[PDB]
RNA sequence: CACGAGUUGUUCGGAAACUGAGCACAACGUUAUAUCGUUUUGUUAGGAAAGUGAAGG
RNA sequence: AGACCUGAGUGUGGCAGGACUACCCGCCGAACUUAAGCAUAUUACUCAGCGGAGGAAAAGAAAACAACCGUGAUUCUCUCAGUGAGCGGCGAGCGAAGAGGGAACGAACUCGUUGCCGAAUCGGGUCUUACAAGGCCUUGAGUUGUGGCAC
RNA sequence: AAUUACCGAAUCUUUGAACGCAAACGGCGCAUGGGAGAAGCUCGUGUCAUCCCCGUGCAUGCCAUAUUCUCAGUGUCGA
RNA sequence: UGCUGUAAACUGAACCAACGGGAGUUCCGGAGUCUUGUUUCGAGACAUCUGCCAGAUGGGGAGUUUGG
């Protein structure tokens, strides 16, 4: 039984022989499964697979990150695979931003800044 | 300026030289195919007051269509019903030919939007319009405030929804007041006013 | 020189121009159709010469009308 | 009513020829320069019956005008033709039982 | 005749399993669906069969990826 | 573009760039250690199995649905250091894979399977 | 007869895995409803055809 | 009816790898509408549909 | 040699095809039924068929009403009105608009053309924390006209 | 915590608009990057041909583009 | 007026230049040059042609009726 915090303040090695150790004795167990086999030792199956999803998780989560702050740099931004960028929504994708909408014409600006909406009251 | 020789000339067109342009033309149009892509347009005057610019996301293309009526499409010319609904030759489709150019180029395009379109030529079997229409992934166009309006969604197949000029003409929008009460905003639209049977509550 | 078809029209228009050059092989050819009837009711000199690709290599340009 | 047999045989559904054994169509050569303006030799192969016709049809072995390359072709045979017999086409021919020459 | 002693002379198969709706609706012959127009690029569906439709239609399966989409919509597509 | 000798024009020949490489669009760790595992997954214990280990040096595994008989023979090399001359494999009418090894006869079926915990 | 497609083969068999009673203990479960298969299947009498 | 088992291939049958009666993707045309038509009598398509032998330096 | 015009091939970056379809926009489009028969008429510019969007859609800023002491973009509600309008084998039947009381409302703007300017414009590299509405550089596009300012 | 609830990080078999080519076939390719290989070769290693396994790209159409890619035309010119 | 052969009347062969000339290796001739341009042949502003109007004919087909 692996535990999440100890699993995260290790190397990618270590990492994978844990890997391995674990499958190891997973493939083992299996055979007691088919040759009868006691209770006590039918309830270690499910430990074992547990761990080996946490390790998998483990590995899983900081390749991303580590690829994710490979492609921040502006350089290569250009190139990211479309897996590691933001999904949202196919219609927000392709949507008009905030940037690109919002802009105006200069005789629409220069007339916004000479009549500007005022605040005011009626006695 | 230019334009006004361009638009008096181009109200000549049966004049000798202009009837001679435009043979030539027709000559060279029938030997092509249905829909064509041009790097100019044809009428550029034409086309710059129907909203067409020389920028980075317009393009033009030629469509061709057939003249005459329309034929019932009814097996062996039969018909059942009422005398009444037994015409198989007479009868007209109530659309018109530019806007059958129009969503003919839209359905077979989709990754462009349709703008306008304007007549080009003519001829005994086939009419000619040429279509202008954007591309709404276009930085340019996505950055000019003046024609950034197209990139919507609620702008996606305009022609196929008769939201262009030859749509809104042959829908009756050229007509205000007593002349189309019963076609505004939509035909549909007046006929649920009219016909809908209302409840008020204390009646 | 002054180079483009509106500004070209408009010294044509007014008295400015002394000759004016006009290619003849333009694609639309109402584009300078009307120009030399234009140029004769004015008194304007004009010529019509062989090559748009010509006058634009004589002007810094891909191509010139006028 | 109903449809007449000679209006449905206009379809041709079961109506079509039978043509699985046929040989192709019978034709004479090609009206090109050699014909006119000289002659072709070519010689008789093979004379051979296919089903569904009545006349017997020989296959004449031309050479090609401009490749290195032999040509066949299927003509329908007249009374009196045999195999090995020299056959001559164009303008130049002499006149005899299959000889072709202008009218 | 043609009652009883006519349904032993049917062998064969006009129809199979179809690979894109499951049906055994393929026609082996025209190969084409019966039920779902395979493989045409659209589905069949006919307002004169309502019942069809509904019996069709989104949500009688898994919704396997909308599950997750509507959750991100509900929750304004936060992040860390 | 001079002369041409055919009665028929056809596109001629240019240049073509090669594609190039993309970076790859698959981010997930993928162990090269661990892929026997996954083809080989437990033996058997019945009676026809139990004949063929005492007579015939043959072990009897379920397998991978979609392996072959290669990669059963590197991954069986793989996970017990011993050498397979045949592998005959079946699918069974449940669905599953069933494996038939035969080991060179410089091993022992009884030893490994009395490793194996048979 | 021999010749059938594996994908036909792989349904037959989900088919014949499908086709058993229920365990003992589901019957002693809390709350339970389940007395029968009532899905069971006999080659005699319904036929898959595929 | 319940439980437990059983189908082993370099060469056997198929595919890999033929053509037949035939089908219809592309291209083009037509249709308000492609969910229509042509597509082996050597044989697509107003029609630019061939992507590698030998090479040498 | 070269240039321009009109077309191809490949590399690089993108987009469309499907689902849903209650409401909404475009086309196509019946018959049963009523007329105590039936053909014009009615059912109905409806059902079925083929296309296309959204959170609403469509419409919208006078080539509009009126005939007054004059109103003032669009949409919707009551009413005008089952109408001393009108259409109709003038039969069965069908059938609206202006005005008036209201809901909503910071509601209005943009090209082309005319006149004066004439690359001041766009794309691409690169630098400022920055794929700036910024600077520097670029023939690439563009003078067969991008952009600016006004009666 | 094999408790529950919620969610921002992940995993996500074969298909299907399905798109390398096919299909009552868990079939067959081209380019490119890897893996395993007591064949042989060499000094238990290292290396490895044929065979085998895995990842990525490869449909048609349309738009933009090429530090300015390669071409075609008895189209218009000009050396 | 574009030109090199009628053995055949009982079935031969034929390609992937020899050679000549020029300024090692290319270029000319052999293998005539030219183009107000059309692939060639036939018809031709008729029509075997396009669309729209008009008149005849038309149980091939559709709807409906066939009093008391
Ligand atoms: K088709
Ligand atoms: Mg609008
Ligand atoms: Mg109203
Ligand atoms: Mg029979
Ligand atoms: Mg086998
Ligand atoms: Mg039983
Ligand atoms: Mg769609
Ligand atoms: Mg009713
Ligand atoms: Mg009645
Ligand atoms: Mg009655
Ligand atoms: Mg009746
Ligand atoms: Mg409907
Ligand atoms: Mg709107
Ligand atoms: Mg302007
Ligand atoms: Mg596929
Ligand atoms: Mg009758
Ligand atoms: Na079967
Ligand atoms: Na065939
Ligand atoms: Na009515
Ligand atoms: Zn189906």
């Amino acid at each position: 039984h692996m535990k999440i915090k100890d699993l995260r303040e290790k190397s990618k090695d270590d990492l994978l022989k844990t890997l391995t150790e674990y499958k190891k004795e997973l493939s083992q167990l299996r055979v007691v499964q088919q040759t009868g086999g006691a209770e006590t030792r039918l309830g270690r199956i499910r430990p074992i697979r547990k761990s080996i999803a946490r390790i998998l998780t483990v590995l899983n989560q900081n390749e991303r990150s580590n690829l994710k702050m490979f492609y921040a740099d502006r350089k290569l931004r250009c190139k990211t695979p479309k897996v590691l960028r933001t999904k949202l929504t196919h219609r927000r994708r392709l949507a008009l931003k905030e940037n690109e909408k919002n802009r105006k014409t200069s005789r629409q600006m220069r007339q916004a800044h000479k009549f500007p909406k005022r605040v005011y009251a009626v006695k | 300026g230019a334009f006004m020789y361009l638009n008096e000339l181009w109200k000549k067109k049966s004049s000798d030289v202009m009837r001679f342009i435009q043979r030539i033309r027709s000559w060279e149009f029938r030997h092509q195919h249905t829909v064509v892509r041009l790097r100019r347009p044809t009428r550029p005057e034409k086309a710059r007051m129907l909203g067409y610019k020389t920028k980075q996301g317009f393009c033009v293309f030629r469509v061709r269509v057939r003249r005459g009526g329309r034929k019932r499409p009814v097996h062996k010319g039969i018909t059942y019903g009422k005398p009444k609904t037994s015409g198989v030759l007479g009868m007209k489709l109530n659309k018109n030919n530019q806007a059958v150019a129009e969503q003919r180029l839209g359905k077979r395009f989709g990754n462009l939007r349709v703008l306008n379109s304007y007549w080009v030529n003519m001829d005994s079997t086939f009419k000619w319009y040429e279509v202008i229409a954007v591309d709404p992934m276009c930085k340019t166009i996505r950055r000019d405030p003046r024609i950034n309006w197209i990139v919507n969604s609620v702008h996606k197949h305009r022609e196929q929804r008769g939201l262009t000029s030859a749509g809104r003409k042959h829908r009756g929008l050229r007509h205000k007041g007593h002349k189309a009460s019963k076609l505004r905003p939509s035909y549909r639209a007046a006929w649920r006013r009219n016909n809908r049977i209302v409840f008020l509550r204390k009646r | 020189v002054v180079t483009g078809l509106q500004e070209v029209t408009r010294a044509i228009e007014k008295k400015q121009a002394r000759m004016v050059v006009i290619a003849n092989n333009v694609d639309p050819v109402e584009l300078v159709l009307w120009m030399p009837n234009l140029c004769r009711a004015n008194k304007i000199p004009y010529a019509i010469v062989k090559d748009m690709a010509r006058l634009g290599d004589a002007i810094g340009r891909k191509t010139a009308t006028c | 009513g109903k449809t007449v047999l000679s209006c449905r045989k206009g379809n041709g559904s079961v109506y079509q020829v039978h043509g699985h054994k046929r040989l192709g169509p019978a034709k004479l050569r090609i009206l090109d320069y050699a014909e006119r303006h000289g002659y072709m030799r070519g010689v008789v192969k093979s004379i051979e019956h296919e089903a569904g016709r009545g006349a017997a049809l020989a296959r004449v072995e031309f050479r090609h005008p401009y490749k290195f390359r032999r040509v066949k072709e299927l003509m329908v045979a007249p009374e009196g033709m045999f195999t090995g017999q020299s056959v001559f086409c164009g303008q130049k021919a002499p006149l005899a039982i299959g000889n072709v020459l202008p009218l | 005749t043609k009652g009883t002693t006519s349904m032993g002379q049917r062998h064969g198969r006009t129809h199979i399993l179809c690979r894109r709706c499951g049906r055994n609706s393929y026609h082996v012959q025209w190969e084409r669906c019966a039920a779902c127009a395979y493989p045409r690029a659209s589905r069949r569906r006919y307002n004169w069969s309502v019942k069809a439709i509904k019996r069709r239609r989104t949500g009688t399966g898994r919704c396997r990826y909308l599950k997750v989409v509507n959750r991100r919509i509900a929750n304004h597509f936060k992040t860390p | 573009r001079k002369s041409y000798t055919r009665p028929q024009f056809r596109r001629p020949h240019t240049y073509r760039k090669p594609a190039m490489a993309k970076p790859s669009n698959r981010v997930t760790v993928e162990s090269k250690d661990i892929a026997a595992f996954n083809v080989i997954r437990y033996p058997l214990t019945t009676d026809k199995a139990m004949k063929k280990i005492e007579e015939n040096n043959t072990l009897t595994f379920i397998v991978d649905s979609r392996a072959n008989k290669t990669e059963i023979k590197k991954a069986m090399r793989k996970l017990y250091q011993v050498k397979a001359v045949k592998v005959n494999t079946l699918i069974r009418p449940d669905g599953l894979k069933k494996a038939y090894i035969r080991l060179s006869a410089a091993h022992d079926a009884l030893d490994t399977a009395n490793k194996i915990g048979l | 007869g021999r010749f059938k497609p594996l994908a036909v083969k792989k349904k037959y068999a989900k088919k014949m895995n499908q086709n058993k009673p229920v365990p003992y203990w589901i019957r002693l479960r809390t709350g339970n409803r389940i007395k029968w298969n009532e899905k069971r299947r006999h080659w005699r009498r319904t036929k898959l055809n595929y």
